[PDB]
């Protein structure tokens, strides 16, 4: 129904996929490089 | 959390992914600086002390 | 008064540092209320009223009382902007999101969009104290000599495609301030046109136009009148001309 | 005649290097300004006497 | 993962490459420039 | 969708040949951050 | 009444969803607090 | 309590979404920069203490 | 007392809105900022003195 | 009478989702200063 | 005495409220402060001493 | 007669509805300058 | 056969990236018992 | 998915496997050589 | 070979079966002199 930008609930679902798959692995990569930087010299 | 989606029913991809790439490098060299200006976690001189050089 | 403190540290210096900051903050919404006469309300792409109509209010509206019986004209108002709005405006949306362009769908030097814009001045001319037109060719302006500088007319027009167009005809001044505003010219194709003095760039061989290229100078608006000019036909003239800075830079050479 | 490519990923690949390309010569014609003025300044500043290099700090 | 292609239906990508060239090469003068500058790391 | 004039299939292709010179910079520059580990370390 | 062109069920979707996000913000946020106050109190 | 949705029937979305977000992250950055400045606080120094370097 | 409600009759609820958001956000910062520059209501140095750190 | 154009309706409605807010906000703000004065009293 | 809801036949009420809402804010905070500067009403002070913290 | 346009019977309830919140903030002051008397008087 | 090419593609590179998890795994593992 | 086409889906999987192999077993060699790192002397001694 | 996605399915899971009884025992085993010796 309402869209400021015209998509409709489709192309949201999709789009938002998406966006979510590239979020999760730059997540992944960061995940990764805080254990290291942890291992190597933690801060906490 | 199961609507999020509808984020892009209020906002365009375009300035939306302009924003997210400007504040996550903004934000990256932010905390790099941060790092590299205390003598300790400045991975540079921290190896350049440990290899003695 | 030295060493005097009301209470604390407070003295003279810092009340009227305090009273300064106070009138400061009334002074600025006085002048950002006044800078609303013109504009507001504001509107989306769609032509309606939009929710966010600033956080400072639309202040009351004053009378502008017009010299030479020409009326009044009340700021803000609805007569005002409702004058001024254009209609039958060649635009395409970009995106049906707001912040993005509208693209002109047709020729916009004559569709009067972007650059090329225009307003709807009122088709009466611009006027002296003693009521008579502002613009007069210099041949009507009694008395009116070129006192120094290079006389154009006479002299070919070179536009943007480095093409040549007409021949200069006669000067348009502004008699209340002695000074040239536009320049006429005789085109090849028979017609008279007008071209703001601003826009051309007196050679001593020449007169240059670098905005526009020849095939604009022949579909510029022409005036009503061979005598006067009014505000109206002005902006028209005056953006079409500019709008070749943008629209007709593919064809603009060296 | 010359200059035809058959293939339609490699007309692409060669496309997008040019880009990529163009866009780090300007990069490099901006930094080279940079840098000659900083090093011409540098140097007209060798020009002067010895008294320019010795002055006082304001402390700031 | 996969439908990462559709960003070129986002962004121009004639614009985007010749933008990522200025951005590569301004980050490696950053980067040869911040280890020029430590005598450990400069090679010069 | 398509704000470009694109389609999924030229996206596709310039996709493809895009990733292929990522890959490629990826492995010069992990050559090369290998080098300079081997020249002067940094961990 | 709206001053956006919004209707109640609209308006009624969207705080459900706004209210998700800020549900989890908070919980995230909590999460991290408490953290914290076992590992450095400040009270 | 039960008519708070109404909100969005006086602000509009894109606007108060952008304004909470620039909110939340300068809230953020000066609450981490105010404890980076408190020495007892400062991750940084005390995982440099608290690990000896 | 009763008829309080016609404040929204004189007054227009997004600017009110906005302005006693910004306000309360206002005092709330001036509040903490005098209290923190006040070593006894400090919860910070407080609690750095109080657990010994 | 309105100097906005509301209905006695709609602003008696406006009114009673205010105040609720207001005494949310006032509910909040008390639990923290009773939790603060039984910390670090003032008076 | 009674006529006294003439001066709204005078005043626009929107003005006046926002100029008594202002002149109310601003009175109290230098109010609050004139005391905050007495040593014997900075009622902060007092509950430090009152209270042996 | 009416600077602002409001007839008496308008100006009159808007004056009600003002004297009842002034006088509960003057109702409201009273007790806090009570109690401050009480707690460290002035005079 | 690029269907086909694409489908074991997927493959391999699933069960080796399944390796590679074990084997960052791993690392981190001996990283804890003794650091380099 | 280029490289099935080029080799044989058996050519590229048993050469890159062998390498792989190759390599852990050249790294554990070089791990077991090192008195540090050789996993056999470190836990005898620990428990002993 | 193509086989059958079915016998694929097939004698994959027989191999499982085979492979697991391979891991089990010999972690059982790697226990044992984990107990006895450790390491
Ligand atoms: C629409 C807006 C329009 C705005 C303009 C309107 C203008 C019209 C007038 C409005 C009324 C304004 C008020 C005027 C009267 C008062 C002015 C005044 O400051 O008098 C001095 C008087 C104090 O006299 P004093 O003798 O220096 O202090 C004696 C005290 O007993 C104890 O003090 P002390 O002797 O201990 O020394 C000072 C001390 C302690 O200082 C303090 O007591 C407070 C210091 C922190 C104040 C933080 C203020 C933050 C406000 C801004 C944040 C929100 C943003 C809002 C603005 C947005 C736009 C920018 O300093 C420290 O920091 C100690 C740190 C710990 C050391 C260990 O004011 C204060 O009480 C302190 C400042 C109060 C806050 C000012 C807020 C502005
Ligand atoms: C103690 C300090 C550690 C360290 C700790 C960490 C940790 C911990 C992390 C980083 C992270 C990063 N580190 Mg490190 N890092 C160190 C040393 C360095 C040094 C250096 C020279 O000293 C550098 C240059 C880097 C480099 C980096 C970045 C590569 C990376 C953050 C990415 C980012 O900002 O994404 C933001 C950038 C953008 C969103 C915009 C990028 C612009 C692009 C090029 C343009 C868009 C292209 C277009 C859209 C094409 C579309 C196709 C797409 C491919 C889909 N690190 C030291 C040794 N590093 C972070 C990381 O990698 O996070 C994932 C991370 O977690
Ligand atoms: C000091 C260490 C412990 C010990 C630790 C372990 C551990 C730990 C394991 C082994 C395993 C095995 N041990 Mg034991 N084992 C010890 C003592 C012995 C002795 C001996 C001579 O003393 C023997 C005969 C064996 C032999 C064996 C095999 C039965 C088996 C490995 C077979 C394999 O890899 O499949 C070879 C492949 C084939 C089947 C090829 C067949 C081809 C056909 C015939 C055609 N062990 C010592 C005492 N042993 C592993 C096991 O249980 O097997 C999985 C295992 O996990
Ligand atoms: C250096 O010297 C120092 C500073 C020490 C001392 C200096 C002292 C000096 C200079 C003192 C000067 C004092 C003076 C000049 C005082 C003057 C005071 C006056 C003129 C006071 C008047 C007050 C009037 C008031 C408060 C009236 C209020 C009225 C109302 C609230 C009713 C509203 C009115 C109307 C008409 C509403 C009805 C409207 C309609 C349309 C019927
Ligand atoms: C000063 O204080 C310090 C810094 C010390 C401490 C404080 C630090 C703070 C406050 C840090 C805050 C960090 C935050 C808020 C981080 C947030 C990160 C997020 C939200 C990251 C999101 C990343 C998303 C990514 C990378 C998504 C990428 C997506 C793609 C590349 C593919 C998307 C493809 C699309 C859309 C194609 C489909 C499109 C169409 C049109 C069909
Ligand atoms: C001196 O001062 C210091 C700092 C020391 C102390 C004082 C600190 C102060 C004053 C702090 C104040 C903090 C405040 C006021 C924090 C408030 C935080 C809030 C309200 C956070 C809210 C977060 C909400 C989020 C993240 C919501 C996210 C929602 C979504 C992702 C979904 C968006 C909506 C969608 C998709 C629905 C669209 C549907 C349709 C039909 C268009
Ligand atoms: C030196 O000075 C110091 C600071 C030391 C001492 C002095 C301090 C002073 C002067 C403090 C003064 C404080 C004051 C005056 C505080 C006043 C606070 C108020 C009035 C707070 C009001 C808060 C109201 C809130 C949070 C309302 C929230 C409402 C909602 C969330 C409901 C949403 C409304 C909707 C949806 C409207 C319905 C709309 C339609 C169309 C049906
Ligand atoms: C040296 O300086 C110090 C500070 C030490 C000494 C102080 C000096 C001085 C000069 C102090 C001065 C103090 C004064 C003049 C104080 C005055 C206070 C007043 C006049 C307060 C008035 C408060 C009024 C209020 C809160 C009114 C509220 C009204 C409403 C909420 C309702 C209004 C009507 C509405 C919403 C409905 C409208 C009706 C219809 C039918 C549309
Ligand atoms: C304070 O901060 C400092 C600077 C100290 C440290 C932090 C640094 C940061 C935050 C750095 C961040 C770097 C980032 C985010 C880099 C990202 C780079 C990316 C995404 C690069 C992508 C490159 C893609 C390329 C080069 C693709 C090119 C493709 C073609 C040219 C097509 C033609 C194909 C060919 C020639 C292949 C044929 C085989
Ligand atoms: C390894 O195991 C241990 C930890 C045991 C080893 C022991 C000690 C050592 C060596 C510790 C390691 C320290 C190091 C080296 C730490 C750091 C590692 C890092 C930083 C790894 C990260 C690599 C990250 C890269 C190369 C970043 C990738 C991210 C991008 C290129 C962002 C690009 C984002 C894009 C293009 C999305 C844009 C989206 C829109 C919508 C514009
Ligand atoms: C020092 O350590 C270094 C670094 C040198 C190396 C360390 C660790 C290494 C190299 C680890 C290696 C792990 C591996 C290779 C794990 C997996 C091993 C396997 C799969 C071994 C070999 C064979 C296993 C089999 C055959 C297990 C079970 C199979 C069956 C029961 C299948 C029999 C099939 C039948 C009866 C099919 C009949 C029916 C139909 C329809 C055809
Ligand atoms: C200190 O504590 C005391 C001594 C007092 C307490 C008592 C006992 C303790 C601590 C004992 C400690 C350790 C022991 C007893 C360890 C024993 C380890 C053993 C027995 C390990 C391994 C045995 C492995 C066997 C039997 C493996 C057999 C493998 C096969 C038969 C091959 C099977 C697979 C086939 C045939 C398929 C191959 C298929 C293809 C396609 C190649």
């Amino acid at each position: 129904d309402l869209s400021f930008t015209g998509l409709s609930d489709e192309q949201a679902q999709e789009l938002h996929s998406v966006y979510m798959s590239g979020l999760w692995l730059f997540v992944t990569i960061a995940v990764i490089a805080h254990i290291a930087v942890y291992i190597w010299r933690p801060w906490l | 959390m199961s609507k999020f989606y509808k984020i892009w029913q209020v906002f365009d991809p375009r300035r939306v992914f302009v924003a997210q790439g400007v504040f996550l490098f903004l934000l990256a060299v932010m905390i790099h600086l941060i790092l590299l200006s205390k003598p300790d976690y400045n991975w540079l001189d921290v190896g350049t002390a440990k290899y003695g050089r | 008064m030295v060493g005097v403190n009301f209470f604390g540290d407070f003295d003279l210096a810092s009340l009227a540092i305090w009273s300064f900051w106070g009138f400061l903050a009334f002074l600025i919404y006085y002048l950002q209320t006044e800078n609303m006469r013109e504009g507001y309300p504001l509107e989306m792409e769609d032509g309606s009223v939009a929710p966010n109509q600033g956080l400072f209010p639309v202040p009351k509206p004053k009378t502008f009382k017009l010299p030479n019986g020409r009326g009044e004209i009340v700021m803000p108002s609805a007569e005002n902007e409702a004058a001024h709005r254009r209609n039958d405006l060649a635009l395409a949306r970009t995106s049906v999101s707001e912040g993005f362009p509208h693209a002109p769908t047709g020729n916009a030097l004559v569709d009067g969009v972007g650059p090329a814009s225009w307003v709807p001045r009122r088709d009466e001319p611009e006027l002296d104290a003693h009521g008579h037109n502002k613009i007069m060719p210099m041949a009507l302006a009694k008395g009116f000599n070129v006192t120094a500088g290079r006389d154009p007319r006479g002299l070919p027009v070179q536009a943007a495609d480095l093409e040549v167009v007409g021949r200069v005809s006669e000067l348009w001044v502004d008699v209340p301030e002695q000074m040239v505003r536009y320049l006429e010219i005789d085109l090849n194709s028979g017609k008279k046109r007008l071209v703001p003095m601003t826009l051309a760039k007196i050679w001593a061989d020449r007169v240059r136009v670098n905005a526009i290229a020849s095939d604009s100078f022949e579909n510029i608006p022409a005036t009503r009148s061979a005598s006067e000019v009014t505000k109206l036909e002005e902006d028209k003239i005056s953006g079409y001309v500019a709008g070749g800075w943008l629209y007709d830079a593919d064809k603009r050479k060296r | 005649n010359y200059s035809h490519e058959p293939n339609a990923v490699i007309n692409l690949r060669v496309w997008a290097l040019g880009q990529m390309v163009w866009g780090a010569f300007l990069a490099a014609v901006g930094v080279v300004v940079v840098i000659c003025l900083l090093v011409g300044t540098y140097l007209a500043g060798l020009l002067l006497p010895e008294q320019s290099k010795q002055a006082p700090s304001p402390y700031g």
